């Protein structure tokens, strides 16, 4: 006669709507992942970490930088990061052992095993996806150490069909073989759409994603001039 | 209501009630009130988003049923899983490293897990695998662990004599079918609910037991079944009365528990693996 | 019509200024080798580079659609072909010609990205790219041969069905050629006896749908042919005959629309010939007064 489940956000349900994770949400919107040295990576995300209040976190980043960004036998700390990457794992934060795996690089990729690097990994897209952060999460796959995990980044190809002959155009083109025509022309201002071109699965037109959002904006019908009720206002 | 569960992504809701009715509120209007089931819905559960809004409910009247929101907003009903003879207690959608499969288990002492080959066509199942308890089921709980090292496991819950109450089944890769694995002798209370831990990254497998009291095991996957060093570390009986239903955290750390005297109080454990209560709801 | 100096600076003299379709981009050819790129409410330049070992006479663009390619014809009798990757990059060289280039005009892009040289020598080559996306590869195919001295071509910008591909070519005494469809090579279409003086700039005139072409010639007097179809014979007419420059007129232009005519000479006056029978609408000069 009784039900209870929790939430994701942290709501509770038993109808009680008891409100009772923005940490989470903040380090995964700003960690540096790569793109930068390995000090300045782990300078930011100890700073990150301080100033949204872990500074357990902060320690680690900065305890990181002092040990790998500098005597001591090259192997002697890989034991020591290997034990604070399980602790991390263990006590249900994956997001600073994911960082650190993907900061660090191959410099410690090799002290876990494959299949709980993959599952820390997996643990992690799946707590990102859940909170519908998709930017962190594609970033967080297409730097992963596992070769699985960036894998699945890749049923991700769409095939391209001209209309004015309803046969496929080349993987590296914006012109057409046959028509001879570019089958890419931007719907508002006419020009060619190398890049991202947004679509309409009714009408079949479209053009560039700016161009095609500031004109949504201020009218409902397609800019090609159909009729088709793309946004139905 | 009869029993509560949110989305994949916490936005909404399905709560299912002995009205005959399934409700799903948005983020909280119910978008959607249809009957369901010729008899009382006791658990509905969500699935995974990657295979669209998909809805799972088991009733009294013997069978499961797999909703489907199409596009207003309306519910259809996918498919119908009419091989209980008896009523279907509760039911689990798979974590979705499995793919979409479904588990149910029926008041016989049979579990009936499912899997539909095409996650596009919802409307077939097969019957992969057929599990008998030997006790009137209660209540499963897959195991969440995407990990590639645990198999996947099912531990049913049996409200049935002082026996075990709680069988634990893990899938053998040369066999190709689910097999006891774990039993708790010290469970020999009626077990209305089980609800395994997230891993999130753990090395052992949390299993939370409703019981006469609350308690918690730790599954340890010691390196044919896989043998665990199973201890209990939660002995909670702070309800002073039967448990109804356990939830856990997102994460994995803090279990919601809710008793016989309508409060809802959640544990967590501290760096001594020492749990305690972390607060009181009513 | 007020004249307004633009805060452009330019260490060598300017031989020819292009707009782009829309306006914005704009080229020259200075008097050191040197082909600028400006852009737009004041003008930044954003490329400069020098292309050829003879003086750039003329530099004009191509259409947008294609990409912002450039054509700049030489001494060196070449026509390079400039594409924009801002880091210009030259696309290919046309040195097939044997004397210098003397002009060099884009086809319209109503019938794809082609090119047209007109050589010191009296021979007007044509280019043209197959491919779009490589623009790496140019096919010679016609070799026009004015058998007089050409001076500058002009393309036609119509675009309509009933018009056939047409290109006009001076001398420094007018002869026009258009495209045939039954032959599939190019030939001679009309000829203008009224010119006799030297020409210096021959301009058509956007169609905008006009049932007949307008032709500007600039010679010891401006002069606007309109060439009524009726090789597709033509009746050529005269309707201009301006005397005002006074001297031997160097450039002539069109507008967007093809209604009112620039003409400027060797008086340094710039003229503006519009519609009303075609009279002036602004006197300009060196100063812009
Ligand atoms: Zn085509
Ligand atoms: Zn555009
Ligand atoms: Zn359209």
């Amino acid at each position: 006669p009784e039900g209870l489940c929790y939430g994701l956000f942290g709501d509770l349900a038993f109808l009680s709507v008891f409100e009772t994770m923005r940490w989470f949400v903040d380090t995964a919107e700003r960690y540096a992942l790569a793109g930068r040295p390995l000090a300045e990576l782990c300078d930011h995300n100890a700073k990150v970490a301080r100033e949204l209040g872990r500074n357990q976190v902060a320690q680690t980043w900065t305890m990181l930088r002092i040990i790998y960004c500098s005597r001591l036998p090259p192997d002697f700390f890989g034991v020591l990061v290997r034990d604070m990457l399980h602790f991390y794992a263990e006590q249900g934060d994956v997001q600073m052992a994911v960082s650190v795996l993907i900061v660090l690089g191959e410099r410690v990729r090799k002290d876990i095993d494959e299949q709980t690097q993959e599952h820390w990994y997996t643990s992690y897209i799946d707590l990102l996806q859940r909170f519908r952060l998709w930017n962190v999460s594609n970033e967080v796959v297409k730097l992963s150490t596992s070769r699985a995990v960036s894998c699945l980044n890749q049923s991700t190809t769409l095939h391209v069909n001209c209309s004015h002959c309803k046969r496929p155009m080349s993987s590296r083109g914006w012109v057409c073989d046959r028509c001879h025509r570019c089958a890419s022309m931007c719907a508002v201002c006419h020009h060619v759409v190398k890049g991202l071109f947004v679509w309409c699965q009714g009408c079949s037109h479209g053009g560039h994603l700016q161009h095609i959002m500031k004109w949504l904006e201020g009218s409902s019908h397609c800019p090609a001039g159909c009729g088709h009720l793309c946004e139905y206002s | 209501i009869h029993d509560v569960s949110f989305d994949f992504h916490g936005r909404r809701m399905a709560t299912c009630s002995s009205d005959q009715s399934v409700k799903v509120w948005d983020k909280w209007h119910c978008t959607a009130s249809w009957k369901t089931h010729s008899g009382s819905v006791w658990r509905v559960t969500w699935a995974h988003p990657e295979f669209g809004q998909v809805l799972a409910s088991c009733s009294f009247d013997r069978t499961a049923a797999v909703w489907e929101e199409i596009v207003q907003s309306h519910w259809v009903k996918r498919t119908t899983l009419v091989d209980s003879r008896t009523s279907v207690t509760d039911v689990k959608f798979a974590p979705k490293h499995m793919g979409l499969m479904l588990a149910t288990c029926s008041a016989d002492g049979i579990v009936r897990i499912y899997e539909a080959p095409d996650v596009m066509n919802l409307s077939q199942w097969s019957l992969q695998h057929e599990i008998s308890c030997k006790l009137s089921c209660s209540c499963i709980s897959w195991n969440p662990s995407s990990s590639r090292a645990h198999s996947p496991m099912i531990a049913v819950g049996s409200d049935d004599n002082a026996m075990a109450k709680v069988q634990i089944f893990e899938y053998n890769e040369n066999t190709r079918k689910y097999a006891k694995a774990e039993t708790l002798m010290t469970v020999t209370d009626p077990v209305h609910d089980i609800a395994f831990a997230p891993n999130l990254g753990r090395s052992f497998h949390i299993l939370a037991i409703a019981t006469k009291d609350v308690r918690i095991f730790t599954l340890k996957p010691v390196r044919g079944p896989t043998k665990f060093e199973i201890h209990i570390v939660a002995q909670f009986d702070n309800h002073n009365s039967q448990v109804w239903r356990v939830s856990w955290n997102i994460t994995g750390t803090v279990l919601a528990s809710s008793g016989d005297d309508g409060c809802v109080r959640l544990w967590k454990a501290n760096y001594m693996d020492n749990w305690k209560c972390t607060g009181i709801l009513k």
